[PDB]
């Protein structure tokens, strides 16, 4: 039999999607250049537009039930005391440090600052949108074309308050504010008790906590490392904003194809052709536009399943190992958890 | 040979619809900073969208800018209660809108008055605004939602908390297992029993 | 010509090729064709 | 409310015209040559069609939800009614 | 069972005309003038 006579503490980084940048396209600015007759002529399609609104805002609001599901599990918004002694453990390369304008630990700075998001939501006061700006923004033409992105309903800022009323209630009271009310423990008797929780006796943790927090305090400064060495670390979370970019970029320039249609301008084809010639060009140009419209909308729902079922399992994944001490093998990351 | 274009006079900074040697369109004019090239005439970014064009009378470059715009989302409480509603303009300023007025990150809101006290989001408006209907003499209120009832843990080196009392509770949780079968029968609803329906439909396939 | 191109017509084959000779007068010359219908048309001939 | 609206929204669409002179076949079958109503037939059955795959992908998106959730559902039966699950908040908030 | 049904569905939607005179290509490319012959390619692409 073999037996291990001694151990090294890792922290192992899990990155999980939870939401996405919110869509909503208004199919007559979109489809159409203002134009009446066009828009007179989309109404013959039905309730094609209604279909699609409802679809992108059953979308948008899937995001923010996502994101309060996961980051929005806590009752209270517990503090940290003044004394950020915890037994040895230095936890502020984690905890949010007042220093900053913004309430984030250097961690969250460091993950904000790989991942550069396209469109944040806010708001663009006819300022950002012309200029050199314009000429290296592609998200102020997405937006003249009905393409407009709805911030979410949880800023960074509430992100970070619940971030650190989870952290602040796992290191001040264990599991026991995720069942209950929050019962004040040491950080050293918390550790005892995952320890006796992975079938290890108390006494080798208070034995060794010296040991122990240095090796979390290396682990923890080599985290940072490990996230700054690469920006392949976040990839995930990079990917789906390229996957949002790339599909609001190629559904803008759709616009662009003829559909077999003489010119991809309307204003061209209303004033080449006659109205009982120019209609059957308007109506494939429609048929076009809308056909893209309708693949950009089932794309965006794969996708939004897709977050869905990430978002439930990084869900999953905190109440599992924040708020409580998972059993299941690999699930809270590799070892005993 | 076209005859006389009788061109007008230039008008910028104003939402006003803009002709240039044929490309038409509706935005404002503005000056711009870039170095258009002796031959270049149209501007085009990245989205394969013109936002610049030179003025055929003088070699100035201006840029192309369409109007302000955005959605307008109205919030409202339910019928059987008020009638008074709320109108958000998101993605513009309240300058370029035109007693509450109110500028949210995340739009323009007009009917909700802003109030320093924080509440439960009620409905969610966005930026974190939220808006309820409340008695502060009826009317929506508009206020930052709150994200918990302030607490703070009494950490020490050698205190713990130790229950001396429980109380069972039991909290109902639903989930779907199912929903309505549909069946669809596609020659019946693509056609109304017509024989020259169903047989150009037959041409379609197997969709 | 329909379903095929009354000039790219020396560059194809057929199986059989029968002409049909007939005359009818001016106003009802729109009546010889696929789906119409008239008094040619129902009595006279008919195109499927 | 979701299927019911979906099938509502689905007969609803054949009211609409996609462009021919009518939404209703019998109109265009009475006043039209078949080889001049043809043009508006193949129309009407695109639009239609493309109404239908519209419903069986969304209906397609539905179900795979709803076998999600069904399986989740059976998940929480399996754990927390024939048995005692330790998982947090798995089976309601507190010691399950 | 369902990768092979569908890939043989999507290999035999090519039988379909989706309203075009034939559901062959070159067919229509010889049987009809460019000008012709565009309004039934376009149907074809779009139905495929």
């Amino acid at each position: 039999i073999a037996i291990p006579t001694n151990f090294t503490i890792s922290v192992t980084t899990e990155i999980l999607p939870v939401s996405m940048t919110k869509t909503s396209v208004d199919c007559t600015m979109y489809i159409c250049g203002d134009s009446t007759e066009c828009s007179n002529l989309l109404l013959q399609y039905g309730s094609f537009c209604t279909q699609l609104k409802r679809a992108l805002t059953g979308i948008a609001v899937e995001q923010d039930k996502n994101t309060q599901e996961v980051f929005a599990q806590v009752k209270q918004i517990y503090k940290t005391p003044p004394i950020k002694y915890f037994g040895g453990f230095n936890f502020s390369q984690i905890l949010p440090d007042p220093s900053k304008p913004s309430k984030r630990s250097p961690i969250e700075d460091l993950l904000f600052n790989k991942v550069t998001l396209a469109d944040a939501g806010f708001i663009k006061q006819y300022g950002d949108c012309l200029g050199d700006i314009a000429a290296r923004d592609l998200i102020c033409a997405q937006k003249f074309n009905g393409l407009t992105v709805l911030p979410p309903l949880l800023t960074d800022e509430m992100i970070a308050q619940y971030t650190s009323a989870l952290l602040a209630g796992t290191i001040t009271s264990g599991w026991t504010f995720g069942a209950g009310p929050a019962l004040q423990i040491p950080f050293p008797m918390q550790m005892a008790y995952r320890f006796n929780g992975i079938g290890v006796t108390q006494n080798v943790l208070y034995e060794n906590q010296k040991l122990i927090a240095n090796q979390f305090n290396s682990a923890i400064g080599k985290i940072q490392d490990s996230l700054s060495s690469t920006p392949s670390a976040l990839g995930k979370l990079q990917d789906v904003v390229n996957h949002n970019a790339q599909a609001l970029n190629t559904l803008v320039k759709q616009l662009s194809s003829k559909f077999g249609a003489i010119s991809s301008v309307l204003n061209d084809i209303l004033s080449r052709l006659d109205p009982p010639e120019a209609e059957v060009q308007i109506d494939r140009l429609i048929t076009g536009r809308l056909q893209s419209l309708q693949t950009y909308v089932t794309q965006q729902l794969i996708r939004a399943a897709e977050i869905r079922a990430s978002a439930n399992l990084a869900a999953t994944k905190m109440s599992e190992c924040v708020l409580g001490q998972s059993k299941r093998v690999d699930f809270c990351g590799k070892g005993y958890h | 040979v076209c005859g006389p274009k009788k061109s007008t006079n230039l008008v910028k900074n104003k939402c006003v619809n803009f002709n240039f040697n044929g490309l038409t369109g509706t935005g404002v004019l503005t000056e711009s900073n870039k170095k258009f090239l002796p031959f270049q005439q149209f501007g085009r970014d990245i989205a394969d969208t013109t936002d610049a064009v030179r003025d055929p009378q003088t070699l100035e470059i201006l840029d192309i800018t369409p109007c302000s715009f955005g959605g307008v989302s109205v919030i409202t409480p339910g019928t059987n209660t008020s009638n008074q509603v709320a109108v958000l303009y998101q993605g513009v300023n309240c300058t370029e809108v035109p007693s509450n007025v109110f500028q949210t990150r995340a739009g323009c809101l007009i009917g909700a008055e802003y109030v320093n006290n924080s509440y439960e989001c009620d409905i969610p408006i966005g930026a974190g605004i939220c808006a309820s209907y409340q008695t502060q003499s009826q009317s929506i209120i508009a206020y930052t939602m709150s994200l918990g009832a302030e607490n703070s843990v009494a950490y020490s080196n050698n205190s713990i908390a130790i229950p001396t009392n429980f109380t069972i509770s039991v909290t109902t949780e639903i989930l779907p297992v199912s929903m309505t079968k549909t069946s669809v029968d596609c020659t019946m609803y693509i056609c109304g029993d017509s024989t020259e329906c169903s047989n150009l439909l037959l041409q379609y396939g197997s969709f | 010509c329909y379903g095929v191109s009354p000039t790219k017509l020396n560059d194809l084959c057929f199986t059989n090729v029968y002409a049909d000779s007939f005359v009818i007068r001016g106003n009802e010359v729109s009546q010889i064709a696929p789906g119409q219908t008239g008094n040619i048309a129902d009595y006279n001939y008919k195109l499927p």
